[PDB]
């Protein structure tokens, strides 16, 4: 048998049997990325302080300012 | 009977059993024996579907299937002895509920068993179980219910086995654990009548033993009324003084004179007229039990005992009792 | 009438069919397969099924996995500190029935010896799908208690 | 001063059993209890054919189902001399290799969830569900693909499972990325992990370690470097080797060991050679259904081998392989019948879970289960 | 009285925040949280309530009723009276004391002996022990909650409750002191169990970590106390740093603004914050979680009643 | 107690692989 | 100069040579005790020797690695301190000499193994520097 | 191989194979002598006591098996010392030098019977508490003997009765011409 | 060593403007804050969840799930009694009686897959020459007692002929394989 | 102290809350369904301690436009004397 299972019509020999079974698609699959691209773009060390720091020197005068209001 | 088997857990015993009152105090350790001992038990249970559950286990497999069925509608309880040679019933109450009253739970229950029982021709062995000490003229209207019940089965039934077991202690059951819980009324006790009470308690699974000794047994046991009565004649006070050795209290019993109780069991007696709320089954003031207490006629007469069984109880002490450390 | 009884269980069993808390008894993979019915896809905190980690306050004890000869008292142990509205559901082959391995001496022949069961869920290795039906099940037999007439007789 | 630690979260991990003696705080010594998950699998073996013998395999570590059916199938081969195809070595890994994630993306997130972190567990399990999409695709099971056979593997893959497993490698390295970004960067995770059951090397050699718990007291040793039992020396990958031992080293190694199992599953897909499934010989490969009918001659090894069975000549090997928990070896006894003869099954977890006893010494008492995190401790396999 | 109208709403709110948690927490997964039982899970509360109340005890035990089955109402009622102060729009509090800070800070001073207390009355060594820790950990992260309400309390006039929310009309005072209200949400995280800081909290060691004899009534009261003391704690988040009632003040022509519905809109910010925290982190293990209360939140408290205090008396802004 | 706390201090992350990445 | 050893708890030894060779001399001393018809005395002697000798002749750690090339110094010293070990635990429960009746089958099966089935491949010789 | 011209000849006593994975069938009294060998040695590190494999031939003499296997993670080998020790001959442990070879000893005892001299807490592992017998013994059969275990009257409690289930059914495939 | 270790692993970070950016990361949660804003990242995206009863995970027609005893197109049962399924069952779940039946034909007097010993490997659905037993894609018949999920003797393994449709399509789709 | 007889209504009412939320349980459901951790009194006593010092700063913390600069810096070396407590504290270790 195993040539009367894989027919394909004609082909003369043993060999040129059908196989077609499952696998990548010519040229293989797309370069798939397996590193750790973890993007670091956020606020820096300084601009998060200065957020911050900046608040706090901008913000606390506005808390002055309220008091100032309130009293 | 046409048992196969070695042992039991898959054996075979020929026993296809319905249990009646399986899915109660006594009715789990008499399924255990009888489906331990590899036979069929046809447990009929009255409502939740969750009251025989504890029995789907101590059974291999379709050797206890439990069934449901109304007491009062025959037809159904043809339905649960269709398969079945074997009928034993334990199906009573000690406290009356405003639907089922006393003779209809345990008198004209008991001949409707039989009357069914009776007309399934096959039926080998009934096995009828009252309380010990249950003859007309007692008190508690549970025994008067509970002697017509015997005195019906045996005339419905002939050669029908009737246990009359005493009250019957172990786990979960209505002698023991409402002293406890109301021990937890800080070690207070109310030993009602003054503990002049004479009765003798019995391990319930030496009570379930007997039912099915009588079973196993030839074609005696038939008609005979045994008294399954147990060791060491008691008096509640003293029955009281061996719980206190299990759990850890101090005894701190009162006496109750017999009126003081009957006025204290007065209401829970009025329960065909509260219709529209069913009462939380009185626990330890019982007016009926209370009746029974009075009269120390709990104590087994010359009639058969566990020794025309080959059977010896156990004693009242150690692990017989042993189901009060969960007390502590 | 008995309507109003009716709708007691009604909502008696809704309550108990859509919070069913159960003590999952995990062992072994049906406990991995029953961490994917706990897991995002499908969802058993939809249905209400809130994982347990305790025997205490518990509706259900889903015992999966084989239940050794060594882990019978220990599930028993558990089983007898539920709550009394409690149902137990057998997951996998090896935890409702002998399973693959019914002829082990040191497995116990599904856990139906040990504490009573009230669903199975079927397959070795249930789809997560198939624990989740099974739960789907125990609610169904939620739905049929009617504790409430059964207190009225 | 002792305590009965037991499964802290059920259904993570099952019947763990410590018995801690504890000093306040302080573990003193951690004692496992084992057994409680002891099924009769080294006995239950001895008792049925080499093909019955296979499905206990998946079932014996429960979390990396198919490594410990290609360390089965690499111990009757061992035997055997049974060449598999091209095609069997590379499906044979790329699902190993898919177990190796599957396994790390529960070992690592159960651990996660057993130190606190509760999303994790469950990306990593959407994750899993995804994979078992693909266990259950080619063989049937989602949890136990009794798919890879003594000879070559069960059956080939469907015709859409090659591409859809390379639409899972591409969006996976993200998945990977923020099971890290949400524990590698914690300041509570690392607080937690670092210098938590330091093992020196010394002590991962001499208790037998042989896993992730050997790459992380930095010896390099994996058994698909060392002793390449596939297409593996064909494969490249890096083996991530820890420098401290602590667990915050093992679960730096599982999470970069899970990108390593990216490339070989990546490199598996895109170099499978179409050729036969099963080895040619059909005296240790039932013949497919189609020929068995057709033929004669295959029917009856359909029948003897689905009844009979192989009868593996007599011999005795230690095929061992890396399987996600560590060095799963098989010691296979073999009499001449068709039944295995003390098929041992050398299991990472009744070696590691060893080493609680001595990793767990002076941790805190809420660390018992961060070392049972890291060990991977599977009780199917203890 | 009127407390009526304070405490079932908050049951109710409590109630619906183990529902808003799950499903907060769910969605955090990839997940769709209590999803069956009502239209969207909002009859899951009263499924979880309607169950735990038709639950059948383990043992009776009505017996020990004076020793642990009133700690849990001590605890609850706590919780529920720390309310009282807590004033939701301008002339909404129940009660406007003079000195209300320090009536909450006594609050959660006697939320201490509820927790020791139910903890006692649990015979059991480990449980005691737990509810011991738990207790050593709400109370050291009450002096870093003390510290930071006095910074909230240089910058405004009094202790009244009404007017730390009534000092923000200028700006709110998480804006300046944004590091401080970091400090009070991750004391407050930490006073509280509910958080990366609950080890006593450790699924499992938590039902095992507050009583013996649940009943039922026991866990829904711990938790229902639990959830009840995080909308509170959520609760000053939002008076002391955010502004209690005050909106951006923008004055928009879309939005009439009502007060209640923005100390709401806070309170939900706050809560949904302890969710989104308590999925995202791991546990602290409450031997590095002692070492932060005294070591990290004691200094940068201790520093910033020094810093809020200074930059305040240079300039005269007090 | 003497017990060897856990110092959560150690080395920086650098991802150490084995010498065989280019030419075994 | 060497920064640590890939491997935890063998820490690196700065005077690595210097401790090598000590154990190296105590070794050849200490091997004397053993029966020189013994394939054990005529193992030690040679590897000692030659791992002595290359140590004696270079300077550097990194140089005895590269000429002896069996692994880290830190490594080769635990070798050496093992093999110190076994020689003095060899003299006693002394199992040198073969006893008369000897009888040792020893049993060869050729069965080829598959390929593919894990077979320990040698690994990179000393040309990995 | 090298590890045999070194090696004491008396200590690889009966048999020495090559291979399938190479082994130095010894004798039990030479065993942790010859564990001491190929380990703490310049040119047999193996270090790491991989598995401990009981074997039982009920038709041999000596009924067991110790199957020490031994992996060499320096020189990348695999060395599987053996043993035999019948039911009642106390075997040396090597628990002294390989410390994981305790539980692999534990279940060698549990599973078979071969008791360890010297190993510090030798008790049974795997089997249940109360077990008697010896379950991976051939003589053992395969639902044992007394194994069932059901709950009862004896509540809270599971009994251990003697065992009834469906027979195993042993299929008999083994075919004539081997 | 440890503390010399620790004195080297914080003289590398000990750089002004480098000893402030991780003084920053510590003083304003960095590693954190990128914790909750991918959790919240998670928090706003569509969900993979599947309101089960309604739709249900996805499945492959080699699944293997309730056991289902095939039929010829024509009626009679697919079992010729050759008991290789019973032979090939690993956890022995199939017991076959075979008597020659008054047609002439073998067939099943007895054929009891029990469920609840089977442990759903398709090893029977290989083994079975004629493809008489398969594995229906069922797998929800979760039952309320132990009893039921004994399928009994060529019975309920006969419900299969409900699952035929679908049956027939994944051999029909399977068999290429 | 006007405004305290709503809370202390309020203690009362909500005790009678809490006993309906303890007897609602209670009515439904019927018949059918380590020698010592001398750290805990460390942590005790230095909590009673900051919260003393907590005590002395709240009248220093609503009181501060008063005491203009010499209130806060006596303050300040109360809080000088904390800090070497607690510095004393630190050191020898009573914080783990
Ligand atoms: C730390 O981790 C944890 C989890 O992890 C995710 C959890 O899940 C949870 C959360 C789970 C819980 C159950 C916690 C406790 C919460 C509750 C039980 C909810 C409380 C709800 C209520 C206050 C309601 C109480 C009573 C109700 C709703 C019914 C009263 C009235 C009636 C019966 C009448 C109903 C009739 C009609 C028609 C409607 C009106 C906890 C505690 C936990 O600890
Ligand atoms: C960028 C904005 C950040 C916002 C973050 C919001 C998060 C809120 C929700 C909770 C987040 C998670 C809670 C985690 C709890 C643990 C936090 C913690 O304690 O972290 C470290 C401490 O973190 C904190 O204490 C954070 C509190 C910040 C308060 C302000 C810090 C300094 C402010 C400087 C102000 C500058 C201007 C002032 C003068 C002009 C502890 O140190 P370590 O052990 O992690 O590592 C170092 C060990 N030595
Ligand atoms: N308990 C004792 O101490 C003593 C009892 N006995 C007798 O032993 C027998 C069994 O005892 P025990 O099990 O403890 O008794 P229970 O009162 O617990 O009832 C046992 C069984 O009787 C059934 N039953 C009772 N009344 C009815 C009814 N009206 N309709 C239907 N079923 C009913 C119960 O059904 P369900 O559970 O659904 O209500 C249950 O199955 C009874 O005859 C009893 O009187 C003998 C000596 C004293
Ligand atoms: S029944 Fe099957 S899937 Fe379930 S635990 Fe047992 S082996 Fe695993
Ligand atoms: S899948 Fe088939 S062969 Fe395997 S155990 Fe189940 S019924 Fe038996
Ligand atoms: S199901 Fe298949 S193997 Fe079983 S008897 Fe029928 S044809 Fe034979």
């Amino acid at each position: 048998t195993e040539a009367m299972i894989r027919n394909k019509p004609g082909m003369a020999s043993v060999k040129d049997m059908p196989l077609l079974q499952d696998g990548p698609p010519p040229g293989g699959f797309a370069p798939v990325r397996y590193a750790r691209r973890i993007s670091n773009t956020g606020p820096s060390a300084m601009a998060m302080f200065l957020a911050v720091s900046g608040a706090f020197a901008w913000g606390m005068y506005q808390v002055g300012q309220g008091n100032k209001i309130r009293r | 009977l046409a048992r196969k088997g070695t042992g039991g857990r898959s054996s075979v015993s020929g026993i296809v059993a319905t249990v009646f009152g399986a899915t109660g105090f006594l009715g789990r350790y008499l399924v255990q024996q009888l489906a331990k001992m590899g036979s069929q038990v046809l447990v009929p249970f009255r409502g939740s579907e969750d009251s025989p559950r504890h029995l789907k286990l101590m059974g291999d497999l379709g050797q206890v299937v439990p069934m449901k069925f109304d007491p009062r509608d025959e037809d159904s309880i043809k339905a649960v002895m269709a398969k079945a040679n074997v009928v034993i019933n334990l199906i009573g109450r000690e406290y009356e509920t405003r639907n089922f009253s006393f003779e209809d739970a345990n008198h004209h229950i008991a001949e409707k068993l039989a009357l069914v029982a009776k007309e399934h021709g096959g039926i080998m062995r009934y096995i009828q179980v009252s309380c010990l000490g249950a003859s007309v003229s007692s008190p508690s209207r549970m025994l008067r219910a509970k002697a017509a019940a015997e005195e019906a089965v045996l005339n419905a039934l002939p050669e029908a086995t009737i246990m009359r077991p005493a009250t019957m202690i172990g786990t979960e059951d209505r002698i023991l654990n409402p002293w406890s819980m109301f021990v937890k009324k800080y070690g207070f006790l109310p030993l009602i009548g003054g503990g002049t009470t004479k009765f003798q308690p019995v391990y319930v699974v030496d009570v379930a033993a007997a039912i099915v000794a009588a079973l196993k047994d030839d074609g005696s046991s038939m008609g005979k009324t045994y008294e399954l009565g147990g060791p060491d004649v008691f008096t509640t006070h003293e029955l009281a003084e061996i719980m206190y050795d299990m759990i850890r209290e101090w005894p701190r019993y009162v006496k109750l004179p017999f009126p003081i109780a009957k006025a204290m069991a007065a209401p829970r007696d009025f329960m065909v007229n509260k219709v529209p709320f069913p009462l939380p089954s009185p626990q330890i003031f019982n007016l009926d039990q209370i009746n029974a207490l009075t009269t120390d006629t709990l104590v087994s007469d010359n009639a058969l005992k566990f020794q025309d069984l080959d059977l010896v109880p156990h004693k009242l002490k150690g692990y017989p009792v042993e189901f009060l450390i969960q007390y502590r | 009438a008995e309507f109003v009884i009716s709708k007691v269980d009604d909502l008696m069993n809704w309550a108990r069919t859509g919070s069913i808390w159960p003590m999952t008894f995990g062992l072994a993979c049906c406990a991995v397969e029953m961490m994917h019915t706990g897991a995002a896809r499908y969802d058993l905190d939809r249905f209400g099924i809130i994982f347990r980690p305790s025997p205490r306050q518990s509706d259900c004890m889903i015992v999966a996995g084989t239940l050794t000869n060594k882990m019978a008292p220990a599930l028993r142990k558990v089983y007898d500190q539920m709550p009394e509205p409690r149902w137990v559901i057998s997951m996998g082959s090896c935890a409702n029935g002998g399973g693959y391995y019914h002829y082990s001496y040191s497995v116990v022949r599904g856990c139906d010896r040990i504490v009573p069961v009230d669903i199975y869920v079927p397959g070795c290795p249930p789809t997560a799908e198939a624990l989740l039906y099974g739960l789907l099940q125990l609610q169904k037999k939620i739905n049929r208690r009617k504790d409430f007439l059964h207190w009225w007789n | 001063f002792t305590l009965n630690f037991g499964p802290q979260h059920p259904a993570a991990h099952g019947v763990l059993r410590l018995v801690l003696e504890m000093n306040g705080e302080v573990v003193e010594r951690a004692e496992p209890h084992i057994g409680l998950l002891h099924r009769g699998t080294e006995k239950l073996i001895e008792y049925k054919t080499y093909l019955q013998a296979l499905p206990y395999f998946d079932r014996s570590d429960y979390v990396s189902m198919m490594a410990q059916e290609h360390a089965y199938s690499l111990a009757v081969e061992k035997l055997l001399n049974c060449e598999v195809p091209l095609r069997a070595q590379y499906i044979r890994v790329l699902f190993c290799e898919i177990t190796r994630i599957l396994n790390h993306l529960l070992a690592l997130t159960t651990h996660a969830m057993d130190v606190g972190a509760l999303t994790p567990f469950l990306w990593a399990f959407e994750e899993r569900e995804k994979l078992l999409e693909f266990y259950e695709r080619v063989s049937g099971a989602r949890m136990h693909a009794s798919f890879i056979r003594p000879g070559g593997v069960a059956q080939d893959l469907p015709l859409g499972l090659c591409r859809d497993i390379d639409s899972f490698t591409q969006q996976f390295a993200s998945r990977i990325d923020e099971l890290e970004e949400m524990l590698t960067g914690n300041r509570i995770w690392k607080q937690r992990l670092v210098d938590i059951g330091t093992v020196t090397a010394q002590q991962a050699k001499d208790w037998g370690f042989s896993g992730v718990m050997l790459r992380g007291p930095g010896v390099c040793w994996d058994l698909r470097r060392a002793a390449p039992y596939d297409v593996y020396d064909q494969l490249d990958f890096d083996v991530p080797v820890g420098t401290r031992g602590d667990c915050y080293d093992r679960y730096c190694i599982r999470i970069e060991e899970m990108r390593q199992s990216l490339r070989i599953i990546v490199q598996c897909l895109n170099q499978m050679p179409s050729g036969m499934i099963k080895a040619d010989d059909r005296k240790l490969c039932p013949p497919s259904r189609c020929r068995m009918k057709l033929s004669m001659e295959s029917s009856i090894h359909h029948f003897e081998l689905y009844t009979e069975g192989f009868s593996v000549p007599a011999s005795s090997t230690y095929t061992a392989v890396e399987a996600p928990k560590g060095e799963f070896g098989v010691f296979l006894v073999s009499n001449g019948s068709n039944r295995p003869y003390r098929c041992k099954i050398r299991a990472p977890g009744f070696a590691h879970l060893q080493g609680l006893d001595f990793m767990s010494k002076h941790h805190m008492l809420a660390d018992v289960v961060t070392i049972i995190g890291t060990q991977d401790i599977v009780f199917g396999e203890v | 009285a009127e407390i009526l109208g304070i405490i079932l709403p908050l049951l109710l709110g409590v109630a619906f925040l183990v529902l808003a948690e799950r499903k907060v927490m769910a969605f955090v997964q990839r997940r769709k949280g209590p999803d069956v039982v009502g239209s969207f899970g909002l009859l899951q509360p009263l499924a979880d309530g309607l169950k735990l109340i038709l639950k059948e005890p383990i043992s009776p035990s009505s017996a020990n009723f004076f020793l642990f089955r009133m700690a849990p109402v001590a605890t609850f009622m706590l919780s529920l009276v720390a309310w009282a102060v807590v004033p939701f729009d301008y002339g909404m509090v129940l009660s406007d004391l003079n000195i209300g800070l320090l009536y909450l800070f006594a609050i959660s001073s006697l939320g201490v002996y509820g927790i020791i207390i139910a903890g006692w009355s649990s015979n059991s060594k480990y449980a005691f022990l737990g509810a011991l820790r738990s207790a050593a950990q709400m109370v050291s992260y009450e002096v870093s909650i003390g510290l930071i309400l006095i910074t909230v309390l240089i910058c405004v006039g009094s202790c009244n409750l009404s007017e730390i929310v009534m000092a923000q009309k200028q700006i709110w005072f998480g804006i300046p002191l944004f590091p401080v209200l970091v400090m009070f949400f991750i004391s407050c995280l930490a006073e509280t169990n509910r958080a990366p800081f609950d080890l006593p909290e450790a699924e499992a060691e938590l039902v095992a970590g507050y009583n013996v004899e649940y009943s039922s009534m026991g866990f829904a009261l711990f938790f229902l106390g639990e959830y009840a003391n995080m909308i509170l704690m959520s609760g000053l988040c939002t008076l002391f740093f955010l502004g209690g009632w005050l909106p951006i003040l923008d004055l928009p022509i879309f939005k009439k603004i009502p007060g209640s519905i923005w100390f709401s809109i806070k309170v939900l910010f706050f809560l949904f914050l302890y969710i989104w925290v308590r999925a995202a982190f791991p546990r602290y293990r409450y031997d590095q979680l002692m070492g932060l209360g005294w070591k990290v939140f004691l200094p940068l408290s201790l520093a910033w009643v020094v810093s809020v205090s200074g930059l305040l008396v240079t300039f005269q802004w007090l | 107690a003497a017990a060897a706390a856990a110092a959560a201090a150690a080395a920086a992350a650098a991802a150490a692989a084995a010498a065989a990445a280019a030419a075994a | 100069v060497k920064q640590t050893t890939g491997i935890v708890g063998l820490d690196v030894v700065p005077n690595a040579r210097a401790v090598l060779i000590d154990l190296y001399s105590k070794t050849l001393k200490e091997i004397q005790a053993v029966p020189e018809d013994e394939g054990y005395r005529k193992a030690v002697e040679s590897f000692t020797r030659q791992r002595l000798n290359v140590c004696k002749e270079e300077e550097d750690w990194e140089m005895i690695e590269k000429r002896l090339g069996c692994g880290q110094v830190e490594e080769l010293i635990e070798e050496a301190r093992d093999e110190l070990t076994l020689i003095g635990k060899m003299i006693e429960w002394d199992p040198w000499g073969v006893p008369d009746d000897y009888e040792c089958e020893v049993i060869e099966n050729d069965a080829p193994i598959p390929k593919h089935v894990p077979q320990h491949r040698p690994g990179p010789l000393p040309e990995q520097f | 191989k090298y590890s045999w011209e070194t090696l004491p000849k008396k200590w690889v006593k009966k048999m020495e194979r090559s291979e399938h994975g190479n082994r130095f069938d010894t004798n039990t009294d030479y065993l942790f002598q010859l564990l001491c060998f190929l380990k703490l040695h310049t040119y047999t590190r193996v270090q790491v006591l991989i598995d401990i494999c009981g074997v039982d031939y009920p038709s041999r003499k000596r009924r067991f098996e110790v199957v020490y296997n031994l992996l060499s993670t320096r020189y990348n080998s695999r060395i599987r010392v053996q043993t035999s020790a019948d039911e009642v001959t106390r075997i040396s442990s090597v628990v002294s030098l390989f410390p994981s070879a305790g539980w692999w000893e534990r279940e060698v005892w549990d599973m078979f019977g071969v008791s360890f001299i010297n190993h510090p807490d030798l008790r049974r592992i795997l089997t249940d508490y109360g077990f008697e017998g010896h379950p991976l013994r051939k003589d053992f059969p395969l639902s044992g003997y007394v194994q069932v275990r059901y709950d009862d009257p004896e509540k809270r409690v599971v009994s251990e009765p003697i065992e009834m289930t469906q027979e195993f059914r042993y299929f008999d495939f083994a075919s004539p011409w081997e | 060593d440890d503390e010399e270790a620790e004195q080297l692993a914080k003289e590398i970070s000990k750089d002004w403007s480098t000893v402030f950016e991780r003084s920053m990361n510590t003083l304003f949660l960095t590693e954190m804050v990128r914790g909750l804003s991918l959790t919240l990242k998670y928090f706003f995206d569509p969900k993979v969840t599947i309101n089960y009863p309604f739709e249900k995970g996805p499945l492959s027609p080699r699944f293997r799930g309730e056991h289902a005893l095939r039929r010829y197109p024509t009626g009679e049962e697919r079992c010729i009694a050759c008991k290789l399924c019973e032979a090939v069952c690993p956890a022995q779940a199939i017991t076959i009686e075979a008597e020659e039946r008054e047609d002439g034909s073998r067939r099943t007097t007895r054929y009891d897959i029990d469920m609840t010993k089977c442990i759903y490997c398709g090893f029977c659905q290989e083994a079975c020459p004629v493809d008489a037993i398969v594995e229906g894609p069922n797998f929800e018949f979760a039952t309320e007692t132990h009893e039921e999920l004994l399928y009994d003797k060529e019975k309920l393994l006969e419900n299969g002929d409900r699952w035929e449709t679908e049956i027939a399509e994944n051999l029909r789709s399977e068999s290429l394989y | 102290m006007l405004e305290f007889a709503p809370i202390f209504i309020y203690l009362v009412i909500s005790l009678l809350v809490s006993l309906i939320l303890l007897g609602v349980p209670f009515l439904f459901a019927s018949n059918s369904s380590s020698r010592f951790d001398i750290r805990f009194y460390l942590v005790s006593i230095l909590f009673l301690i900051f919260d003393l010092e907590v005590t002395f700063f709240f009248p220093w913390a609503v009181s501060l436009n008063k005491i203009d600069l010499f209130g806060f810096w006596s303050m300040m070396a109360f809080l000088f004397i904390l800090t070497i407590g607690f510095l004393y504290e630190w050191k020898r270790g009573a914080l783990d």
